[PDB]
RNA sequence: CCAUAGGUUAAUGAGGCGAACCGGGGGAACUGAAACAUCUAAGUACCCCGAGGAAAAGAAAUCAACCGAGAUUCCCCCAG
RNA sequence: UUUUGUAUAAUGGGUCAGCGACUUAUAUUCUGUAGCAAGGUUAACCGAAUAGGGGAGCCGAAGGGAAACCGAGUCUUAACU
RNA sequence: AGGACCGAACCGACUAAUGUUGAAAAAUUAGCGGAUGACUUGUGGCUGGGGGUGAAAGGCCAAUCAAACCGGGAGAUAGCU
RNA sequence: UGUAACGGGGCUAAACCAUGCACCGAAGCUGCGGCAGCGACGCUUAUGCGUUGUUGGGUAGGGGAGCGUUCUGUAAGCCUG
RNA sequence: GUUUAUUAAAAACACAGCACUGUGCAAACACGAAAGUGGACGUAUACGGUGUGACGCCUGCCCGGUGCCGGAAGGUUAAU
RNA sequence: AAUUCCUUGUCGGGUAAGUUCCGACCUGCACGAAUGGCGUAAUGAUGGCCAGGCUGUCUCCACCCGAGACUCAGUGAAAUUGAACUCGCUGUGAAGAUGCAGUGUACCCGCGGCAAGACGGAAAGACCCCGUGAACCUUUACUAUAGCUUGACACUGAACA
RNA sequence: CUUUAAUGUUUGAUGUUCUAACGUUGACCCGUAAUCCGGGUUGCGGACAGUGUCUGGUGGGUAGUUUGACUGGGGCGGUCUCCUCCUAAAGAGUAACGGAGGAGCACGAAGGUUGGCUAAUCCUGGUCGGACAUCAGGAGGUUAGUGCAAUGGCAUAAGCCAGCUUGACUGCGAGCGUGACGGCGCGAGCAGGUGCGAAAGCAGGUCAUAGUGAUCCGGUGGUUCUGAAUGGAAGGGCCAUC
């Protein structure tokens, strides 16, 4: 519905990307997440919510 | 303004009592917790109740609610 | 590949992959010939001398697949692990 | 006549080693986001194409 | 005006027919896609021009691949 | 003949006689059978010409992987109980 | 004088009956309309198929017309009989 | 349309109820004779029998085994004025 | 008057008359790959198209929609 | 009203009696002004209604004259047709029986005649439905395109402001 | 460099004028005893018109086609996928244009964990204060709640409140369930890295069951896996994803 899509991308050098969706409306700010990242193969703080 | 149902899930008790099972197995495919997990048995996300060490399925009537255990005796 | 209308099997599942161009000239040779190519010495030609590669073939390997006896030496062709050993357990010879 | 492989058959299915035929599973091209990823790991590796559907493809490609 | 156009005469050749094969100029649709329009059928049917006992093509501004081959045409593979 | 079901008042046939409908070619798969057998077999063509040559090729003896690549293993994966 | 009036030839075709395996694949008989006109007729010519021609009915184009006839594509296709 | 709601005659039992013993009754079962399929089993061994058990309705359809026709070889043979 | 030759002759078609509209002549328009031809050896009192349909009394209001005619400022807008 | 469903509207005229006809009213379902409105003399093988005359149209048919029909001689078809030793009823039955069951009736064979049945004959129902059938027709369905139309480049230049 | 002034020069733009391309279905002459055509002279028009390629617009004038199925005949109406209950005959499944309802999401907390807590309603007392807003006590028992239908669940709470957080992880997966298949679902455990907790442990989203769309074609990021002489690249593959 209203809800889109973003891609929570890591904060390595890496281009490996989760993806979400976020109320864009309500929550207009940006969404970090200590996601894990399998290249660098730790957790790593992920950014972008689009 | 009718003429609408939904597929049905296959829900039930799929390995009876006394029934030899692996690990794994499931035993009941349910809805809630009609019966609820026992000795060597573990319940999924929903609520399907599988098998988590080998042996026979065990129906029993539990606790101070007269719940519906389901146990495996080691076998 | 007709069910009907519904869609096909061929039709319904992704396509994947890529044809490689250089698997259509890579050969794979056996242990039991190498005793058929005419002078215990082991090249590309030798081998399409003796028809058992055939001539676009431009790369080869000597696969474990069975009972080398003869001494025989290998030259600019890939062998496997399994198959040098067992090239150079029956005398044998294997340079590159 | 000498028999016309179903082209877009022989782009889909590869032979095995025992005749049997593999396959990539469908529902991982896109909409993706939404699946779980229990779901889209078990839809990588490729598959058996199964008993059912063996005559068919036996049918669309026989050459292969 | 010179001259060209035109006119007259003579010499040589052509014209038309013919079954298929051949080269070229044009060129469908039914059909198949379980509908249909891209696509297919198919450069097929058909129409037209021209030629020969055959025609066409043909003597690399061609391939190949760091080795080489050596014009065109036809057949079997390559390979569904 | 078609049908759930035809004496059916459902279809067809006035009768006789003659003709009248699962073929052919080329590929692929399985069964039988024959030859040879980790090998089998040639096509075009040459031709004393159904012989014999011709093994170009095709199929099989090795798979896994999208592919490089590896190979009785291989792919997945940083690595696999 | 008159797309004037009555009415034969001439052109037509309103009604009825017969006929309807007819005398006739459209007629006969008894009445009927026009009958100097936008008439009728002979002989020749011209227009052609998505085309002609049409005082228009989808009428007519060789007893064929919401697309002639012949030949070909062609054994079109027919999940239907 | 005609009795026309026992198939009919006809029945006061040839109706109904209860009990019982008879008999009729099918392509059922049995008897006798025959053929064929599938098993098992001692030989026969490349199969037949002293056997032996059991099976044999059949549409779509699948499997197996045959007869006839015309033509080629056997056949310049064998029948035939 | 004409029409469904062969089940419909009619209130239908036609018609004189009316109106609208196009057309300045190598006319519009039509047949025609084009040449050309008809329009017409005519010239706007003519010709083509469309509707209505002798005659008499008349033909009212609506330009928002669709079309047509006219305008060129601005927006958008192809090949290049 | 060629227009009006309700509707045979209501009133009037004609008729013994008038769903039609004529006149009128107007509540015009759903007239109406050049897809013309309303009148309209004459005309019409035009539509509707009334009357005089006339009559076999009819009450209700009768007789007669001819041509067939019928008999004889000659010639000599056709559609149809599984086979027939081809009755009625009542019931059964693929549900409307010459063929089944029960029963009743009926010597065998023609000729003239009638047409109730043989779901009679003729024509692979024209209606209805279906077919991923066809054809023509329409349109602001889709996609194209002829035609008309727009600009660029080509054919296609100078001399001055 | 910025900004300006004069000249020369280099090119485009516009308007007037011109004759020389083209048009002439104007006149005259000739081929020619010819209203065709061609040539010549001249007049008029004249870079326009016209035609070719390209291009926008218009285009039933014409052509090719499409215009669903279910359906107690078809049309008209309704429906078409998914979830819940009943029908459904005490395993599963089970039809009808049978009876009833819902979905095409929400949520970065409404997820994870740790610690704690327990409802509805009614009665009584009490400032504004009321049938019903807060307070206190009692009865009561989950008649409540569960982000949204219904069913099954829920107190060990799956309900309610707070602290810290990102396991709403990545690669796999014994074994099962469920479908004709495509597919869908449940899953202990293994490896890597993480959160909460003192720890045992729990966490691969939410109490569960709806919240959805195959393939092709293509877009974006990563990975030399390929890369038609060779080195690259383009394109393709693979992984993520739209």
């Amino acid at each position: 519905g209203i809800r889109e899509k973003i891609k929570l991308v890591s904060s390595a050098g890496t281009g490996h990307f989760y993806t979400t969706t976020k109320n864009k409306r309500t929550k207009p700010e940006k969404l970090e997440l200590k996601k894990f990242d399998p290249v660098v193969r730790q957790h790593v703080i992920y950014k972008e919510a689009k | 303004r009718n003429g609408r149902d939904s597929e049905a899930k296959r829900l039930g008790v799929k390995r009876f009592g006394g029934e030899s099972v692996l690990a794994g197995s499931i035993i009941v495919r349910q809805r809630g917790t009609k019966f609820h997990a026992g000795a060597n048995v573990g319940c999924g996300r929903d609520h399907t109740l599988f098998a988590k060490a080998d042996g026979k399925v065990k129906f029993e009537v539990k606790g101070p609610k007269n719940r519906k255990f389901i146990s495996i005796e080691a076998e | 590949g007709f069910e009907g209308g519904q869609m096909p099997l061929y039709r319904r599942l992704p396509k994947f992959g890529f044809t490689s161009r250089k698997a259509a000239i890579t050969a794979e040779i056996r242990l039991s010939d190498l005793a058929k190519v005419e002078g215990g010495v082991v090249d590309l030609n030798t081998l399409k001398a003796a028809n058992i590669i055939g001539i676009q073939i431009e790369f080869a390997k000597v696969i474990l697949a069975g009972e080398v006896t003869t001494p025989v030496t290998v030259r600019g062709l890939r062998v496997t692990k399994g198959a040098r050993a067992a090239i150079e357990a029956a005398g044998g010879k294997i340079e590159e | 006549p000498k028999i016309k492989t179903v082209r877009g058959a022989a782009k889909r299915f590869k032979k095995t080693g025992k005749g049997g035929f593999k396959h990539k599973h469908a529902n991982l091209r896109h909409i993706l986001t939404k699946k779980a990823t229990k779901r889209k790991r078990h839809l990588r590796p490729k598959a058996m194409v199964s008993k059912g559907d063996l005559g068919l493809v036996i049918a669309c490609l026989p050459y292969a």
